[PDB]
């Protein structure tokens, strides 16, 4: 019947949610399913939703709340950013087990951020990679805070900050540093707490 | 879904393989099972994504510059390569090299004969491909035919993914300087994806994977298999692959 | 808007024109419309069953059919005020379609918020072309996502291999983890093996993010300096 | 409640069979009420078409006639009541066949015996996924009774050039289900059950465009088109039940001259060398035909032989005479009531042991299909009172026959390709444009009846 | 094949144009090697390979998104009988009814094209031009996608009277006969109007009513059904759903035209 197909249809596969699309609080994890389109469908404003998305949207990713509203629009944001954070984490290689052997709503383990298992070495043309080096940005004078790969992490120094820190001041974020991501756990709220060290 | 293409004369291919190269159980291993295995894996790696709408050549060009999609690239490469190879060894869809092909051999390989270039290809495959890989005779934008050996699932179209050097073992300073120059040229591109133009196209492709020769030849004897391949190419296809 | 009369009776008015002689030639559509009549009722039609869950619409349970004490211990001996109100509106209200999977789709993405970051394509290929055996989770023509888990859960329930939805859902979850770990190891090892054979990549994800942050931060610096200078004056 | 319900849908009149427990088994009360009410509707100028359906919608449309009472009317020797029963039933069938207004039959569920009679004589007969069509009279010691011997030699599409597929269906009593009945031409349209409500509304709305004559071919075309609007594609993983090989088996083995006997068919079944599986299918038929009534087999054979070349009125009269004689059973030639007792009153799975095994002589079998002086009989007059050799509207609004496919292919001889025939029968003939299964039917016919 | 191209000399490399032709030769032969793609939706194919009306299923209407109706807050209750239910804050259109109405409308289009009547395809939303043009060109019909001038039917003399007209034979072959000014000045009224967005085209619907032209339209959850002769319940907001229904109607018209030419060639 039509009802069974509707229950199995791709729109039905997206779980209902009405969280604000313009949240200004703290973001620990994704809140909205990212919707993607191919170039061929985007050329025809086709996204598998009810209504054609406006031609102004050149990006191939969006998030949305309502297919249609009393305002005769679809409530959406042309953003798919949270996928690039996840992939960047996958590039770091630092791992984070409940993935091994009435309903509980709490996040299980990592909430899908990473499925990599703990103990493995990264072979390289030099040799086994002993530690993971990643570019980052020191944020503010404070363990300092660094923007690394879409995540805010805690920076610890070998001995003390260099002169560039206080030379630049609040413009310290303009320059790129190298960090060693020591470790990465996740807390109950669902937030990843990476510990790094400046180099 | 990506599906294995239907080959001309499939019944004869399943009954008697390719004469002078493969038995029936060898061609079944290299095409009717390996190509199915690869197409299933590509389908599982690209289903529900944009790449599902693209042919493997377009997939490997799109994913060539993205480090995290390498597995897809590998699949999309091998599939493509595996049909470039099979196509140019199939009995038919007595073919001989065209005048243009031999002319370009004389203008590229120091005025050498085709058999001499075949022996050079045997040697190149024997040495520079330890284990799995592909052997190619490719045409660059300079109208020059040269021999290219990729490891595993490197592609002949896009030089940053040729994978012509095995960095597991020691390399000569010449190879390291080549890698440094290619890295600098990659960095020279302005496109945000970091891609480069590369008009190299394959003329001849030989599958050096164990799925091709192991059953019919053995652990050694891959040189014999490559020789049988190059002595029994489908020259209609190979001649069509060269721009007139 | 008033139910219009003159769109569905074009044949009758045209035939009046033709019979009177006001119109000489019969139009090309005339015989076609005469042979294919329009629907001209435009009625509201009742419905007696919810299509999705099979709930019957428009049944009243009588007091005779409740012979047992309710949860508060009281028998039902006469109709209540709800039973005495005519519920004809429910027969015409388009029913709300409901599926247990939606409750189970909400749970998965509450337990795996980063599975929302995996892009999803809502453009259907062809719903009729799907021939899935949900005895396993991986399907040719499908991605691995929450819907695989939930369809496997529903399959396990309808075959009674599990009695409780919770246990079937947990089993599907663990199969999903088994497949995801394999996929991620495949990706990482593919990249490692590619680098070991001289694959020269350009910009990676981290460098991509760094360059976008730089593009934004240059404009931010300029605005900050301009605003500080303006504030000083 | 009354065994038949009559209702109105804005111009159509709906006749609902209303005996759910007995699966809408047809009676003389039911037949008489239907016959008289159809006689009334034939005169009404506010009636455009009649719909025939069942209240027990999914399980059954009409699960045969209620011949158990006919068998008790003969255990108590009340032969006049059996005569009245068959007179009513067959006069009703004759009325439906010759009705001048469209009749639409919803064969949603089991359709057997009297049900086929109610449904087979109308140009508009709709099968659904639930349609279970059969003609199981051979095992109760009875014959194809409802004009089936007249209809099946004419309407069946495949392997029916000499009524041999009709003979297979009649003698074996094979249950033909769903889209197989549509593809064989036993049903004229194929509509999902969920749609039959909407179709019923649509059939209640359409009227003749002007001059208000619902008896014209124009209105039959309109009804055909409105039914076509509710036909949905067959499921992708659907295959016709009888492969080309089994159709070859039927065509070879049930072919006969106009003097062929059941012994000829048995010899053909024994002496078949088609293929491995198609030779085992002939053995299956051999086996199950041996569980049938020897006398009923021959009676059905001669009835098909004569009614496949006769006109409708005399064919139905011949069925009436045969039923009367079989109930009389003067010479104990046929064990009808004795086996109807066996299988419709005790529900004994084991087949009734047919004591009377003989090859009835042609004259010993001609007197069981003829009028009689000691007991005159006649069908009841209806408003049409016409007769014909071929159906007026059936061929237009069902799938084409192999005969019509051959007529088109042989008109191009006196260079054709598959595409020509498929595109012709699919696109150009107006009443059959976009007809559901033209492509596959034409492929089957071309695959097993010509070479190029 | 490729005139006014000057090849290069064997000593010197390929030029940009030679590289283009070389990679075209590659693209048509070897670029598609490795695998064939199956069961994947390609947006252009709805326009160039629309199915026949008899082959349409509920599943293919649903994959096109025809079932997705307007928000329940914008419901026009006169469309109540077309609705299957509500799901995720929108009304779902009953696709069984959509299929029945679509087959009826397709048969009307086919019958009108088979009779040599004029068919007009009206759709004024953003990306509907391609489908409208192709429907018109395969039905030998006409289309508008820019704007419906009010009075195009009821004031045809003041609007369409100046544009040129043409005599054609049974095979639709231009006769190139000279028309009289009186003949050129006459109204040439469509025999069938099909509108893809009837809510934004009330002027056209009312003119068709006054000018007594039967009309087909895609009727969404907020649209008035009684304003058209042959409604098709469906989503009028998605270009995929609109193009699917339009391609179906265009193919039915094409089949009618082919039948007309067939009998006129016999
Ligand atoms: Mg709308």
């Amino acid at each position: 019947t039509l009802a069974e197909l509707l229950g199995r249809s791709r729109i039905a596969q997206v779980a209902n949610n009405h969280k604000p699309l313009t949240y200004t609080g703290k973001k620990f994890h994704p809140t909205h399913q990212i919707i993607e389109t191919k170039p061929s469908t985007l050329y025809r404003q086709e996204w598998g939703l009810k209504s054609a998305i406006p031609s102004k949207i050149k990006s191939r990713y969006l998030v949305y709340n309502d297919l249609d509203t009393l305002e005769r629009i679809t409530t959406f944001e042309p953003r798919g950013g949270t996928q690039w954070n996840r992939l960047r984490f996958q590039e770091m290689g630092v791992p984070i087990n409940p993935f091994f052997k009435k309903f509980n709503t709490e996040i299980i383990g990592t909430g899908g951020l990473s499925y990599s298992l703990p103990g493995k070495l990264k072979n390289s043309p030099n040799g086994v990679i002993q530690r993971t080096v990643v570019p980052g940005r020191i944020l503010n004078v404070v363990k300092w805070l660094a923007a690394i790969g879409g995540f805010v992490a805690d920076v610890v120094f070998f001995q003390s900050p260099p002169s560039s820190f206080n030379s630049m001041g609040d413009f310290i974020r303009m320059k790129t540093f190298l960090f060693e991501i020591l470790e990465a756990s996740m807390e109950k709220n669902g937030s990843v707490s990476m510990h790094a060290r400046l180099l | 879904i990506h599906v294995v293409p239907k080959l001309p004369n499939s019944k004869a291919l399943l009954q008697n393989g390719v004469p002078n190269i493969l038995s029936s159980s060898g061609f079944k291993t290299v095409w009717f099972d390996y190509q199915r295995y690869l197409c299933d894996k590509l389908t599982l790696a690209t289903a529900g994504q944009s790449l599902e709408s693209y042919y493997p050549f377009h997939i490997l060009l799109k994913t060539a510059g993205n480090p995290l999609q390498s597995n897809i690239f590998n699949l999309a490469s091998s599939i493509h390569n595996n049909h470039l190879f099979v196509e140019n060894i199939l009995p038919s869809a007595k073919t001989e090299p065209s005048r243009l092909f031999l002319s370009k051999i004389k203008d590229s390989f120091n005025g050498s004969d085709w058999e001499v270039v075949k022996e050079e290809m045997i040697y190149r495959a024997e040495n520079e491909v330890l284990g799995q890989g592909w052997l190619f005779l490719v045409e660059n934008n300079e109208k020059k035919l040269f021999i290219l050996t990729s490891n595993n699932n490197g592609t002949p179209y896009y030089f940053p993914r040729n994978q012509s050097f095995d960095l597991n073992s020691a390399i000569s300073i010449d190879e390291f300087a080549t890698l440094k120059q290619m890295k600098e040229l990659i960095g020279k591109s302005t496109k945000l994806n970091g891609k480069v133009q590369d008009w190299t196209m394959p003329i001849i492709c030989v599958n050096l994977w164990d799925h091709a020769y192991l059953h019919d030849y053995g652990v050694g004897n891959r040189s014999k298999y490559v020789k049988n391949v190059l002595d029994n190419l489908n020259w209609s296809v190979v001649n069509n692959r060269i721009f007139s | 808007m008033k139910i219009q009369t003159n769109a569905v009776n074009v044949l009758q008015r045209t035939s009046a024109y033709l019979k009177s002689g006001l119109l000489k030639e019969t139009p090309a559509w005339y015989n076609v419309v005469a042979s294919i009549p329009p629907s001209t009722k435009f009625t509201r039609e009742p419905r007696f069953k919810n299509p999705s869950n099979g709930h019957i619409i428009g049944k009243l349970v009588d007091v005779t059919e409740q012979p047992h004490a309710n949860n508060k211990g009281l028998y039902k001996t006469r109709p209540n005020s709800s039973d005495k109100r005519v519920g004809v509106k429910r027969l015409y209200r388009p029913p709300k379609l409901t599926y247990v999977e939606d409750r189970l789709r909400s749970l998965f993405y509450k337990q795996h918020p980063w599975e929302l970051s995996r892009p999803k394509i809502l453009v259907e290929n062809e719903i009729g072309d799907e021939n899935y055996d949900w005895s396993h989770m991986l399907q040719i023509g499908r991605p691995l996502d929450g819907e695989s888990v939930i369809q496997r859960t529903m399959y396990l329930i309808k075959t009674k291999q599990y009695g409780d939805m919770v246990e079937a859902y947990d089993h599907a979850r663990y199969e999903f983890y088994a497949l995801r770990m394999q996929e991620e190891t495949e990706q990482q090892v593919a990249l490692e093996e590619a680098e070991m054979f001289g694959s020269l990549f350009g910009v990676s994800a981290i460098e991509h993010g760094i360059q976008k942050e730089q593009e934004v931060l240059d404009v931010w610096e300029k605005k900050v300096v301009e605003e500080t200078e303006l504030m000083a004056a | 409640a009354p065994p038949v319900l009559f209702t109105v849908q804005d111009t159509a009149r709906v006749i609902t069979l209303n005996r759910p427990k007995k699966l809408n088994a047809l009676n003389a009360e039911m037949s008489e009420s239907m016959f008289k009410t159809l006689n009334e509707y034939a005169k009404s100028d506010t009636t455009n078409l009649v719909i025939l359906k069942s209240s027990n919608r999914p399980r059954s449309f009409c699960a045969g006639g209620d011949v158990a009472t006919v068998a008790i009317f003969n255990f108590n020797k009340e032969f006049a009541k059996s005569i009245k029963f068959f007179t009513d039933e067959y006069s009703l069938n004759f009325q439906i066949a010759t009705y001048l207004k469209p009749i639409v039959t919803f064969m949603d569920g089991i359709t057997m015996g009297g049900g086929v009679g109610l449904s087979i004589h109308t140009p508009f007969r709709i099968a659904t996924e639930n349609t279970k069509w059969a003609m199981p009279e051979m095992d109760i010691g009875f014959f194809p009774d409802v004009g089936s011997t007249f209809a099946l030699p004419r309407i069946v599409t495949l392997a029916n050039s000499n009524s041999q597929m009709a003979l297979y269906l009649c003698l074996t009593g094979e249950v033909v289900t769903g889209a197989d009945a549509y593809m064989l031409g036993l049903a004229s349209h194929y509509v999902s059950s969920e749609n039959l409500d909407a179709l019923q509304k649509r059939l209640g709305e359409i009227s003749p465009p002007f001059n208000n004559d619902p008896q014209s071919a124009y209105f039959f075309g309109m009804v055909n088109e409105s039914i076509d609007e509710f036909v949905s594609p067959l499921p992708k993983d659907y295959v016709f039940k009888y492969s080309n090989e089994k159709l070859n088996v039927i065509e070879a083995c049930f072919n006969l001259s106009k003097n062929g006997t059941i012994e000829d068919i048995m010899n053909n079944l024994r002496q078949y060398e088609g293929s491995a599986e198609g030779k085992a299918f002939a053995q299956e038929i051999k086996t199950k035909l041996l569980t049938k009534s020897p006398s009923s087999l021959q009676i059905a054979l001669r009835l098909v032989q004569e009614n496949s070349r006769d006109h409708i009125e005399s064919a139905i009269k011949r069925d009436l005479y045969t039923a009367a004689n079989m109930c009389m059973n003067q010479d104990s030639l046929v064990e009808f009531s004795e086996a109807t007792k066996h299988k419709l009153i005790d529900k004994q799975r084991v087949p009734y042991p047919w004591t009377k095994k003989e090859q009835l002589f042609v004259s010993q079998l001609t007197s069981i299909t003829s009028p009689k002086p000691s007991l005159p009989m006649s069908l009841l007059r209806n408003t049409s009172n016409v007769t014909w050799t071929q159906y007026p509207y059936h061929s237009k609004y069902q799938l084409p026959t192999e005969q019509e496919i051959a007529a088109y292919i042989e008109k191009r001889t006196n260079k054709v390709t598959e595409r020509e025939v498929l595109n012709h029968f699919a696109n150009v003939i107006p009443s059959r444009r976009g007809k559901l299964g033209i492509q596959s039917l034409c492929k089957i016919v071309c695959e097993r009846k010509c070479e190029e | 094949p490729y005139p006014n191209l000057i090849p290069s000399a064997n000593d010197k490399p390929y030029s940009s144009q030679e590289l283009f032709l070389r990679q075209l030769n590659h693209s048509m032969r070897t670029a598609k090697l490795g695998a064939t793609i199956s069961k994947v939706y390609y947006p252009h194919k709805d326009i160039f390979y629309p199915p026949l009306p008899e082959n349409i299923t509920v599943e293919s209407l649903m994959s096109a998104g025809v079932h997705l109706g307007q928000s329940t807050s914008l419901w026009r209750s006169s469309t109540q009988s077309y609705i299957y239910g509500e799901y995720k804050g929108i009304h779902i259109i009953d696709l069984n009814q959509t299929l029945s109405y679509l087959k009826r409308a397709a048969k009307v289009v086919e019958g009108v094209s088979e009779s040599g009547g004029i068919i007009l395809f009206l759709g004024t939303r953003q990306g509907q031009k391609r489908g409208l043009e192709e429907a018109a060109k395969k039905t030998h019909g006409y289309y508008v996608s820019t704007r419906w001038i009010p009075g195009t039917l009821t004031n045809s003399t003041e609007i369409s009277g100046i544009w040129e007209k043409q005599e054609i034979d049974s095979n639709d072959n231009p006769t190139e006969r000279a028309l009289s000014p009186n003949e050129t000045s006459k109204q040439v009224k469509p025999d069938l109007l099909v509108v893809l967005n009837p809510t934004e085209n009330r002027n056209a619907l009312l003119e068709a009513i006054k000018s007594r032209v039967p009309t087909i339209a895609i009727i969404d959850t907020d649209s008035e059904p009684s304003l058209v002769t042959y409604p098709i319940p469906g989503n009028d907001d998605s270009l995929r759903s609109v193009n699917f229904l339009l391609g179906v109607l265009a193919r039915a018209g094409q089949r009618g035209l082919q039948n007309r030419l067939a009998r006129n060639n016999e």
